């Protein structure tokens, strides 16, 4: 099984920074975590999903990788990924005891909260890509190689550096085993099983940009940022 | 269009 070359070790270096760097209240997201109480559960969410959204444009600029790219690809990339990384962020923090995940690094929220807040079918989808990770005890690096797997997506559409993302995509797919190969988990195919979590992350992506399409409620009562990346 | 995005991209 090998395991991550020198040059995989800094560019896991670099992209587990750019995530530690813009991931909220990173490892201080429950003692610090508040929890909630309709186009109003809506209205409560909507006023805060534009820091995550920040958060993410973050990350990627942290990648040089990214940086390299032309800005129409740089938008478009963020559209895809932006609602599949938010997603994993939270999902990761899914909490068995109290049934949470964590908003922002400090609000916890139900599965019947954030499906009022209007996520519908894609609030069970996080919940239980939440409950499937708690087993899978993925670190800051594996969250952030996830990450930079979702954001390198050479599929999305008018995308012009469609090659160069896709080698970007096979560098981080690259390093990420190796780094898997290396913390031997106690979880049988691993690494397997981890790229079906990426298609959950995905459908998640695509069917938050379905739901936001049927979501004509006028758009000005969402924020502007959200009514960009969709 | 994608006006904000831009303007938090280029920085
Ligand atoms: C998985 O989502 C989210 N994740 C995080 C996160 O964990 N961030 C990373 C980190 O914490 O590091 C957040 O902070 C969020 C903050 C607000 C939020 O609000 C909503 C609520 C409902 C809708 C319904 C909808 C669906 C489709 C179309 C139109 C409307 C939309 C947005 C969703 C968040």
């Amino acid at each position: 099984k090998p395991e991550p070359t020198d040059e995989e070790w800094e560019l896991i270096k670099t992209v587990t920074e750019a995530h530690v760097a813009t991931n909220a209240q990173g490892s201080h997201w429950k003692q610090k975590r508040k929890f909630l109480p309709d186009l109003e559960a809506f209205s409560h969410f909507t006023k805060i999903i534009t820091p995550a959204i920040t958060r993410v444009v973050d990350f990627a600029k942290k990648l040089p990788m990214f940086c390299e790219l032309p800005c129409e690809d740089q938008i478009i990339l963020l559209k895809g990924c932006c609602m599949e990384i938010m997603s994993l962020r939270a999902a990761v923090r899914y909490d068995p005891e109290s049934e949470t995940l964590t908003l922002n690094g400090e609000m916890a929220v139900t599965r019947g909260q954030l499906k009022n807040g209007g996520l519908g079918v894609v609030s069970d989808a996080i919940f239980d890509l939440g409950m499937s990770l708690s087993s899978f005890n993925l670190d800051d690096t594996e969250v952030a190689l996830l990450q930079a797997v979702l954001l390198m997506s050479s599929d999305r559409p008018g995308l012009a550096c469609v090659e160069r993302i896709e080698k970007y995509q096979d560098s981080f797919l690259l390093a990420f085993e190796h780094y898997i190969n290396y913390r031997k988990h106690h979880v049988t195919h691993f690494w397997p099983k981890l790229l079906m979590k990426v298609t959950d992350l995905r459908m998640i992506g695509a069917c938050h940009a379905s739901r936001f399409l049927h979501m004509k409620c006028p758009t000005e009562l969402f924020p502007p940022l959200f009514l960009e990346v969709f | 269009e994608n006006a904000l995005l831009r303007y938090l991209l280029d920085k």
